[PDB]
């Protein structure tokens, strides 16, 4: 009923870049382990607890922002159904503690061992304690993206990753057909240890403002080529196909003799015997036939892509000869290369562009192929096992790899021409506490780039909205860096672009009204303007820093406090009259960023859409909050996402002529949702949301709805717990249709209403008076919000309906204390309705966790360890379960 | 009457067999995850006492079925408790209690 | 020198315009109005590092003094006689971290330099205010 206030630790989260997931092309081989060995943990470090954990993770939601969050404080993994860990005795995901059993039941210990698999194609995740399994599995998530391997910790820690493939093996021999977990590297690129979603980063100079990352989704590794069906390869064409393959092959005869290779039945070098030193006409068929089919397609694209051949001469091909070869060609069963000559003529370098196309449809050819007879990528190459460390499409691959690519189809190329044929998302927003807002005076400070990109320095009103772009609206004057872009609500060029490391400063004289900026280490001019470059801004209400980090970018803003440590200041600045933003400030600036959580906030009024409006209900009409459009004459239209802003816990955790008998002792409501006619009832959908709830999506469907299931079964079955949990149970409202409704646009109303039991937890739907099919069940305990997201289409789109029906009591009876025997519909002023606000402004904290990571050698792993406690005074807003 | 969960391995041959004074370390929270009451706050044990009560004898059996080094994870009912009137500001009558002891043994 | 009588004199301001007119000169692609005072605000910081941020009172009263149609040797005098009427504000935090800064130059207190350096900023700064607002 009031707020509390209580003390919290912080957590945070590693991972290494070993990305995981799968959905169709060869991006994982199925079966993978995890390894961690704990070797010393020191129990209440500080005196509220210890955190210890390892699990999984989903890259499509996982950002465990230190300070906040969900709950009473730290959030590890452990924390909304994208996560997945297991402490030493229980194993939670979706902030609840699911106990399970193990031999040996103890919290995570100093020196044990942690085991886990993920399995896929059958969705589960089995862990292990050292020696012994676990009773307990996952079975039913919702993958769609890949999957970092991950702990968590508070304080007072020290665990090693033991992923394995060198000297230091797993403790436990893996169960068979899994993978070791030293694969799935992604080459060009490392196995380091790093944060997940980091905003704030200790560089040499201090403080890094870090911008949102970039990574690769589960659709990504799959190989997509050019659609090569119906294209229609002439015979003209056609009649080149062998002479093509032949010249092929026998390069690629000419590349692997470079090596030493020489004929003969079996492989492995050491022996120098492979089979590849033959004609076109004498290789042995399996080969045979993907050689020329590859030769085929290779033409197949050359035509489909465009670029129509024509005839350029004939006499020329006829007259083309072989070329001489050396002694070191022969060899000893006495096959010699023929290489046609390459150097009559040359490409277009036109040609040349278009060299690589192709290379990357072969390639992602040979990927599509290789995956058809069921290879998948592996760091070791392994040909008995069908793992080959070159199935990445074409992206991920090595310089090495795509240019022995490219050489080949550029040597297939000049010899095709040589014949004649000629050929023809978020950003973030950091700014200062509003508080240090100065309406009147002469300060400066020096913002840092390192990285080249889209970035913005200036200043702003301190009520600037964290979701529009920034300089696109009147309340923020910011500079961009990336093409010198003056940036107040256009983009006419002003300056020019900067480069990597220099400094970029920000100059304001509030009692002339003018903001001034300098390049590294000189004032710099407008097109054809003087200085002084924004021309007698009004004061407003003050005025504050902020800086805008794009994608995969870091930044260095000074706000001054260390004038001796500033790069500037002394050729430009306090020569005029000027003053550091900080310059008398014992505590350092506590910064205040955009962050990208979809958090329920309540609806603004005077909003330009989505007017609100409540009704008071009649002897025939219950109370009634409905949802009005205002602007339907030429506005976008969004997928809306709304529900009530009180809860309403499940208890028990251990005509119409209503009868006091029954209706005095039930626990059931009723509350309905009743759609408008023009609104199509397909894009309707009426159910209950937790308070874990973040998606938001812009092709949300019942499908991608976030849903894991836990079995705490036991080594002989007993399936008996096998419980499910999610964040959204609701139906679809196209469900409810007639078969005859559609064709047409509806003209009546369909009301859904909602039917929970809190006595047992048990939920179901009604339609127009009609049962449904579908029903929930949820674990007592627990928050269920009144909530419905709906997509407009029609002026009026929902309005909500707190009644009553036959001995079932109203939404009200249980919404508050007092009416909890009161049979009649009420709306109190504290039920209001929220949407789904896309981000919001938070506070960082200021200092941060410790953590060191290093390579402890190849045999002890990765090292991971902390040593310092750091606590936070939380308030925890009860009713909606975040802190 | 409660129960005996524990979290920590600990040693066994500790049991406390009567009169001496034990000494525990007591986090206590009530459902939901709300907490009330914690003397790791304070940083001073409870010191707890046999045979004379002066607290809840579930919390007091809960603690006698433990030992060096045990954590255990109480959870007493509202039977053996602050009973149907609750202690009045703090505790909700009729209500589970979580206890997060462990046992120093200090004496 | 050179702008102070440019500014104290009715030809020499008279005769520059009448000479970019009549030359056709551009004066604005040099830059990238256009008179001596471009050079003089391109060149009064470097002129202003010997300001001595605890003389910043000195400046004040000097300014004025110009403003009273005072000569040379009227100033210089009236400056001589207030040699005690230093800053002596250390205890501010405004000079503060302007003492520290000065204090930390790479570089290198005679009384005859204190009083030529003051009057000859203020015979520079006084002018360009009177023609700040024009
Ligand atoms: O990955 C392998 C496979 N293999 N031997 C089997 C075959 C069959 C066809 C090819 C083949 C590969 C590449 C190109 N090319 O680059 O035009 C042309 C033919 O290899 C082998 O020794 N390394």
């Amino acid at each position: 009923l009031l707020l509390q206030t209580n003390l919290i630790n912080y957590v945070t989260s590693i991972r290494p870049n070993i990305f995981v997931g799968r959905a169709e092309g060869s991006t994982q081989y199925g079966k993978w382990y995890f390894e961690v060995m704990v070797d010393e943990v020191v129990p209440f470090l500080t005196a509220q607890a210890t955190h210890l954990r390892v699990g999984w993770a989903l890259t499509e939601g996982y950002s465990p922002y230190p300070g906040g969050g969900e709950g009473w404080g730290g959030n590890g993994v452990g924390d909304d159904l994208y996560s997945y860990g297991f402490d030493g005795l229980h194993l939670w995901t979706g902030h609840v503690a699911r106990p399970v059993t193990s031999p040996g039941q103890h919290l995570l210990a100093p020196e044990d061992v942690v085991s886990c698999c993920l399995d896929l194609s059958v969705p589960s995740i089995s862990f292990r304690i050292n020696g012994c399994p676990v009773q307990g599995v996952f079975e039913a998530f919702n993958l769609d993206g890949l999957f970092f391997p991950v702990v968590s910790f508070s304080a007072g820690v020290k665990v090693r990753f033991l992923l394995g493939g060198r000297h230091g093996e797993f403790k436990f021999l893996p169960p068979p057909g899994y993978a070791p977990c030293h694969e799935a590297v992604l080459p060009r690129e490392r196995l380091r240890l790093e944060p997940i979603k980091e905003y704030r980063r200790e560089g040499p100079r201090g403080p890094h403002l870090v911008g949102p990352s970039r990574c690769l989704s589960h659709t990504d590794f799959v190989p997509c080529p050019v659609d090569t069906v119906q294209i229609v390869l002439p015979p003209h064409l056609e009649r080149i196909r062998e002479k093509l393959a032949e010249n092929i092959h026998e390069l690629w005869a000419l590349t692997r003799i470079e090596q030493g290779w020489t004929y003969g039945p079996v492989r492995d070098d050491n022996k120098r015997l492979h089979p590849c030193l033959v004609n076109f006409h004498s290789l042995p068929e399996p080969e045979r036939n993907y050689n020329l089919q590859m030769s085929g397609e290779t033409l197949k694209t050359l035509l489909a892509l465009g670029c129509h051949v024509g005839m350029a001469d004939e006499k020329a091909e006829d007259n083309l000869k072989k070329t001489k070869l050396p002694k070191t060609y022969m060899m000893s069963n006495g096959y010699k290369p023929a290489p046609l000559d390459l150097s009559h003529v040359r490409l277009t370098p036109a040609q040349t562009t278009l060299v690589d196309r192709l290379a990357e449809n072969g390639h992602n050819v040979w990927a599509r192929d290789r995956v058809a007879q069921g290879w998948s990528y592996s760091a070791v190459q392994d040909i008995p096992a069908r793992r080959n460390p070159r199935l990445v499409p074409y992206r991920l691959l090595d310089e090495a790899t795509k240019r022995s690519n490219r050489d080949s189809l550029c040597q297939a190329v000049r010899t095709l021409l040589g014949y004649g044929y000629n050929i023809e998302d978020r950003v973030r927003i950091f700014r200062a506490e509003k508080s240090y807002t100065v309406q009147s005076g002469r300060w400066y400070f020096e913002f840092e780039a390192v990285t080249t990109g889209e970035m913005r320095v200036g200043w702003a009103r301190p009520e600037l909205r964290p979701d529009v772009e920034l300089g696109a609206d009147e309340l923020a004057y910011v500079f961009n860096g990336h093409r010198g872009q003056r940036w107040h609500l256009g983009s006419e060029p002003f300056g020019r672009p900067w480069q990597s490391g220099d400094v970029v400063g920000c100059m304001i004289d509030l009692t002339e009204n003018t903001i001034i900026f300098t390049l590294n280490g000189e004032v710099l001019m407008s097109d054809s303007g003087s200085e002084t470059a924004f021309r007698e801004i009004e004061i407003g209400d003050g005025f504050l820093p902020v800086c805008s980090l794009g994608p995969g970018q870091v930044g260095h803003l000074n706000l001054g406090q260390d004038v001796s440590s500033l790069r500037f200041f002394a050729i430009c600045g306090l020569q005029e009259g000027f003053e550091p933003f900080a310059i008398n400030m014992q505590r350092p600036v506590t910064t205040w960023f955009s962050k990208s959580l979809p958090q329920f906030e309540p609806v603004p009024p005077e909003h330009p859409h989505y007017e609100v409006a409540r009704m008071d209900g009649t002897v025939d009409t219950p109370p009634c909050l409905r949802l009005a459009h205002r602007t339907w004459g030429s506005q976008n239209s969004l997928v809306e996402m709304l529900f009530l802003r009180l809860s309403l816990p499940v208890q028990f955790h251990q005509d119409n002529r209503d009868d006091p008998e029954i209706i005095l002792n039930t626990t059931t409501y009723y509350y309905s949702v009743r759609v408008f006619a023009g609104q199509e009832p397909s894009c309707v959908w009426v159910g209950w949301v937790t308070p874990d709830y973040h998606q938001h999506d812009m092709n949300f469907d019942l499908s991608k709805v976030r849903a894991v299931t836990v079995t705490m079964g036991d080594e002989q079955g007993n399936v008996h717990s096998s419980l499910k949990c999610s964040n959204c149970y609701m139906v679809w409202g196209g469900d409810f249709v007639s078969p005859g409704q559609q064709g047409r646009i509806s003209h009546t109303d369909l009301v859904i209403g909602c039917l929970v039991d809190l006595a047992t937890g048990l939920m179901t739907f009604t339609a127009n008076g009609k049962e449904s099919n579908t029903f929930f069940q949820v674990e007592p305990n627990t928050k269920l919000f009144p909530a419905v997201f709906v997509l407009p289409t029609h002026q009026n789109v929902i309005q909500f309906e707190l009644g009553k029906q036959k001995n079932i009591m109203p939404l009200s009876a249980a919404m508050f204390l007092s009416e909890r025997k009161n049979p009649a519909p009420q709306c109190p002023p504290r039920l209001e309705v929220q949407m789904l606000m896309p981000v919001s402004w938070s506070r960082m904290p200021n200092h941060f966790l410790q953590v060191e990571t290093r390579r402890a050698g190849e045999r002890l792993g990765w090292a991971v360890q902390c040593q310092d406690p750091l606590t936070m005074m939380a308030l925890h807003i009860p009713e909606e379960n975040r802190c | 009457g409660v129960e005996i969960e524990t979290i920590s391995p600990g040693d066994g041959r500790t049991f406390p067999k009567k009169g001496q004074t034990c000494v525990v370390h007591y986090t206590g929270m009530l459902q939901n995850g709300k907490k009330f009451d914690s003397s790791r706050d304070r940083n001073k044990p409870f010191k707890f006492r046999i045979g004379k009560q002066e607290v809840i004898k579930g919390f007091e059996e809960g603690a006698a079925q433990m030992s060096l080094g045990q954590r255990a994870k109480l959870t007493c009912t509202p039977d053996v408790a602050y009973g149907a009137t609750g202690h009045p500001g703090v505790i909700p009558p009729n209500a589970t209690l979580i206890f997060d002891v462990e046992l120093l043994n200090l004496e | 020198e050179i702008f102070i009588y440019w500014s104290k004199s009715h030809n020499f301001k008279r005769e520059e315009q009448n000479f970019v007119v009549q030359n056709e000169i551009n004066n604005m692609s040099f830059l990238t109005t256009s008179l001596i005072v471009a050079t003089l605000k391109k060149m009064l910081p470097i002129g202003l590092n010997m300001c001595a941020p605890t003389d910043q009172d000195l400046i004040m009263l000097a300014k004025t003094r110009y403003a009273l149609k005072d000569t040379d040797e009227e100033v210089r005098e009236f400056l001589q006689n207030n040699l005690h009427l230093q800053g002596k504000v250390e205890g501010s935090p405004s000079l503060r971290w302007q003492m520290a800064l000065y204090r930390g130059l790479p570089g290198r207190d005679d009384p005859e330099k204190i009083v030529r350096r003051v009057q000859e900023v203020s015979a520079v700064l006084y002018h360009l205010e009177q023609t700040e607002h024009p």
